[PDB]
């Protein structure tokens, strides 16, 4: 009965440090697995990006903020400016689906912390750099970089995956990962045919030329009737006597209902393989840290730096 | 009476002076049914002007209750022109290039029409439902004083022959438009401190980029006053089904206060001297009229939408760093 | 005794003396002496401790009325009579005779502030009044409840807190018709005469608004059909003469509640359409809409056998335009 011990987690693990640090502290907590999940999420300040990761790897949608992996904001959004997710955190959840929560890129508080206290001449341009760092990171790596998003079509993000691509270092075929944008806090409009369409358009052709699998295996999980009406992509939103007791339209699906057909989707995501190895849950590690050495002293984000 | 337009607005030849303050209203907004810019500039004249059902369509409405002239901007970066672009460049207009250079085309048409509304205005509203100051905006507004600058002369040399006055023509704006930021809540006395935090982030990002300087600068600073409002979290069509589950079972300024706060300082030509580092004080109230803004806003509009101007993007350097970096 | 009022002249003895006021003579003037003098952080604790000596008959109402100094240090003080008036309630110093006319002075120059010493010193006058009727305070108090602040600047809420005093003291004087023929005499005349101009739009809208501050609270008498001609009188210069596109939110809301008493008997509601039909001139006030629609509210409630046709077909593209974001126009639609 014990030639299987299992490990599990409680807490996050943060690999990158808050000054942008490998940490060693994941090891323990791998196994010699060939298939291993990971995914990333990347988004802006107060885009939701822990809370989805949270709900996807261990936690519920019906369980206390405090007991998610991934701290959430609870009295820091009332506060000064957000951004509590320092550095890149870790977990791998009892299926070996590792999972990627890093900081909001670009964002203001981060910015501010630097301000307050690095090699560069303007912290702006540093803020920018970090953001890079983390999505050249979540693409080398990861399988699936979950975009999140708090409000639908940031012109920023869509220019700034198609720039974080550039600084993806090839060659260790361009290995590209996956992308799932979703769009936390979405209204009931969201989950309407037409604002489906719409956004599936504007989704396209802003990613027209990216090389990334952002379409073709998301969206239709939980509708109508409807047959397949636009191009489909990639593409998860995330809402935010007995005739008097009648809950008012949300006019989308239940939070619940949403969170499960995205963890599932999450789940079973195409895995493919990595840069040129199996890469093993122990040899992930490996090649995520070389991968960091590699983005965090590349030539692509030195010569980046100076077009800032 | 009033048409929300700009382009035949500029075009006449009433009203006359009414000691107008222009307000322009720009930034990034989400698919829905009302547009933000359209929201706030229904509810600062406490009027529906907007009544609700690839290019920046800039427009323009005064309001003679109020005597304020709401410029507002559909820069690309909103998310209702930037549908009718990915429609027309979906089925007919393009490569990988020539699809990067018409964003970029896009990106430059917008930040001529913002140069616009620093150039000729009093105060301006940014929009940003997210509540997280974009931190964006700063390499744009790090983007506006090279052409603010650059593209001086071939302002002044534009607008001589008007009755803007003296200073108007010397630093080419009526006065140091102050920047309103105006976001949206999604999730949340409290928002008294988010607004704070907010005004207290941005003004630290400002002086550190050099957005804000001790001069007349692009911007403001406005220390005294607040420039950061926080809207309540109604807009889509949900009231009347919100409205059905109640038949059948039978401090704090609101988009006027905040606004007016610093409307008065322009209307009552008390001016924008919220200046710091015990500087020479250049605060030039020029309180502008009808007939004569629209004098110098034509001739704007011609120069910028411009012979040289044109060739002056190049000039900028800092939003098409993926083209020099590809 | 006599030292808690000296060491109520730092804050540690104030607040050792002012207990004392829970169980003499010379502690009544005390405060009002004190509360004047010192900061505004120091004022309304003294105006609250010698509310809680003595009865204070005459010896703390009598320098009040000499507080004209400054306004606070007549507020607070007015604040004293207002509280030992209400904590007395044996009928000995409380809205009491001639010598209350001194509040009544306060009355009469409240107004020249911007109605801060009207939030206390009207809200606790009827109040204070439980066995002696006065109707003079109500004439006293419209002349300036409803003409300093048709044009105090916002003077936007003061209409709306003087309302309730026409509403707790108008009970009383079954005959109050008498301010309603003073407000509409002039009424007519500003209405009528002479062309658009500020002065008169503004004039007019104090009046109309008086309409129904007043009309609120007179429901006892009679009404011996006078409110028909109350309603043709407000609506003929109001239909044709303005005309003008001024601020008729007012002017819609007045037929409101004059049409308010009458359910089904009789009326010239035939000459109502016009009053209301010709209103829907888009656009404008997103308040001017909800006053508009509520006259199609009161008109619907008159309509309740007699009427038919051309009304509600100019229900097929007219009104449906006002279903737009506005929750209160909304609803009213
Ligand atoms: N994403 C999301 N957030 C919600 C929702 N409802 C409330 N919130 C609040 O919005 C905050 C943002 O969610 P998070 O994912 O936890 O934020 P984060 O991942 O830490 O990202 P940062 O703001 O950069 O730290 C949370 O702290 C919640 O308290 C929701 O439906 N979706
Ligand atoms: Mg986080």
């Amino acid at each position: 009965a014990k030639l299987l011990p299992p490990e599990r987690m409680k807490h996050s693990i943060k690999l990158v440090d808050d000054q942008m640090n490998w940490c060693d502290s994941a090891i323990e907590y791998l196994l010699d697995q060939t298939d291993v999940l990971v995914v990333g999420v990347l988004g802006l300040q107060g885009t939701g990006k822990s809370m989805v990761m949270s709900l996807l790897s261990a936690n519920t949608p019906e369980e206390d903020q405090r007991t998610y992996v991934f701290r959430a904001q609870s009295a820091e959004m009332k506060e000064r400016g957000g951004n509590q997710t320092s550095g890149i955190d870790f977990f791998i959840t009892q299926e070996r689906i590792v999972f990627l929560d890093t900081q909001p890129i670009l964002s203001p508080s981060i910015l501010d912390h630097l301000i307050n206290n690095p090699e560069y001449n303007l912290p702006h341009t540093y803020v920018e750099m970090q953001s890079l760092q983390i999505a050249a990171f979540l693409f080398t790596v990861c399988h699936v970089v979950i975009v999140v998003q708090d409000w639908f079509t940031d012109l920023s993000l869509y220019r700034f995956l198609q720039t974080a691509e550039m600084v993806k270092p090839s060659t260790p075929t361009e290995y590209y990962p996956h992308l799932v944008f979703l769009q936390n806090k979405a209204r009931r409009e969201d989950f309407c045919p037409r604002k489906l369409r719409q956004m599936h358009l504007m989704i396209d052709q802003l990613m027209a030329h990216s090389h990334l699998r952002y379409k073709g295996t998301l969206s239709m999980l939980q509708c109508n009737v409807f047959p397949g009406l636009p191009p489909d992509f990639l593409d998860s939103e995330v809402n935010l006597p007995l005739f008097s007791l009648l809950p008012g339209y949300r006019g989308h699906p239940s939070f619940q209902s949403l969170v499960s057909k995205l963890r599932s989707q999450v789940m079973s995501m195409a895995r493919p393989q990595l840069s040129h190895t199996i890469l093993t849950e122990k040899n992930w590690f490996h090649y995520a840290a070389r991968i960091w050495d590699g983005v965090r002293k590349s030539s692509a984000l030195a010569e980046y730096s100076r077009l800032l | 009476m009033a048409g929300p337009v700009s382009l035949r607005d500029l075009l006449m030849g009433p009203w006359r002076e009414d000691e107008i303050c222009v307000v322009g209203i720009f930034g990034k907004t989400a698919l829905r049914l009302n547009s933000e810019k359209f929201s706030l500039v229904n509810t600062v004249c406490d009027r529906q002007v907007f009544p609700l059902f690839d290019y920046s369509l800039l427009q323009a409405y005064y309001s003679q209750e109020s005597k304020v002239l709401y410029l507002l901007l559909t820069s690309i970066c909103d998310n209702s022109q930037l549908l009718r672009a990915c429609r027309a460049l979906q089925s007919g207009e393009l490569p990988h290039a020539e699809a990067h250079e018409f964003w970029k085309h896009q990106e430059k048409l917008q930040c001529l029409s913002l140069l616009y509304l620093f150039s000729v205005c009093h105060i301006l509203l940014l929009v940003h439902p997210t509540c997280s100051f974009d931190i964006t905006y700063d390499r744009v507004f790090r983007a506006l004083d090279g052409l603010r600058q650059k593209v001086l002369p071939l302002l002044k040399t534009a607008i001589k022959d008007c009755p803007v006055g003296k200073d108007w023509k010397l630093n080419c704006r009526p006065c140091p438009p102050r920047l309103l930021f105006l976001f949206q809540l999604n999730g949340a006395s409290p928002k008294r401190r988010l607004q704070h935090a907010l005004e207290d982030q941005i003004y630290r990002i400002f002086r550190k980029s050099r957005v804000l300087t001790n001069q007349s600068i692009n911007c403001l600073f406005t220390v005294p006053a607040n420039q950061a409002f926080v809207y309540i979290v109604e807009d889509p069509v949900g009231m009347l089904l919100d409205q059905l589950r109640s038949h059948c079972t039978v401090v704090d300024f609101t988009l006027r206060e905040f606004l007016w706060q610093h409307v008065e300082l322009v209307l009552s030509k008390k001016g924008f001297d919220d200046s710091v580092g015990r500087n020479p004080q250049p605060s030039h109230f020029e309180l502008p009229t009808y007939q004569k803004w629209i004098s110098a806003a034509s001739k704007l509009y011609e120069v910028a939408i411009s012979k040289i101007l044109s060739s002056i993007k190049v000039l900028e350097g800092f939003l098409d760093i993926d083209t020099k970096f590809s | 005794s006599a030292d808690p009022d000296n060491l109520k002249y730092s804050n540690s003895a104030v607040v050792s003396r002012q207990r004392h006021d829970d169980t003499h003579a010379d502690i009544q003037n005390d405060e009002k002496g004190g509360y004047s003098v010192n900061g505004g952080s120091g004022e309304n604790t003294y105006g609250r401790k010698s509310l809680g000596q003595e009865l204070r008959v005459n010896n703390v109402t009598s320098p009040e009325f000499t507080s004209v100094q400054h306004g606070s240090r007549a507020l607070a003080t007015k604040d004293m009579r207002k509280s030992q008036e209400r904590s007395m309630s044996y009928s000995d110093e409380s809205r009491l005779s001639n010598l209350l006319r001194r509040i009544t002075r306060e009355d009469d120059r409240d107004r020249r502030l911007a109605t801060v010493k009207q939030l206390k010193e009207f809200i606790q006058q009827p109040e204070n009044k439980l066995v002696l009727v006065k109707q003079l305070d109500n004439i006293l108090a419209a002349v300036h409840d409803v003409l300093n602040e048709s044009s105090k600047l916002l003077q936007e809420l003061r209409q709306e807190g003087a309302c309730c005093l026409g509403l707790l003291c108008a009970s009383l004087s079954y005959e109050a018709e008498k301010i309603f023929k003073w407000i509409f005499s002039k009424f007519s005349s500003s209405a009528k005469d002479e062309v658009k101009l500020l002065y008169l739009c503004a004039t007019y809208k104090a009046l109309e608004t008086v309409g129904e501050k007043k009309a609120f609270s007179s429901v006892m008498q009679l009404v011996m059909t006078s409110l028909q001609s109350i309603l043709e009188n407000v609506d003929t210069p109001e239909l044709l003469c303005k005309c003008v596109k001024c601020i008729l939110l007012v002017a819609r809301c007045y037929p409101h509640i004059f049409s308010t008493n009458f359910r089904d008997t009789v009326d010239i509601l035939v000459g109502w359409h016009i009053d209301h039909t010709q209103k829907p001139s888009l656009t404008q006030q997103v308040s001017g809409w909800l006053q508009s629609l509520e006259p199609f509210w009161v008109a619907d409630l008159a309509f309740s056998t007699t009427l038919l046709g051309q009304f509600l077909e100019d229900m097929e593209a007219y009104a449906e335009d006002l279903s737009h974001v506005a929750s209160g126009e909304s609803v009213d639609e």
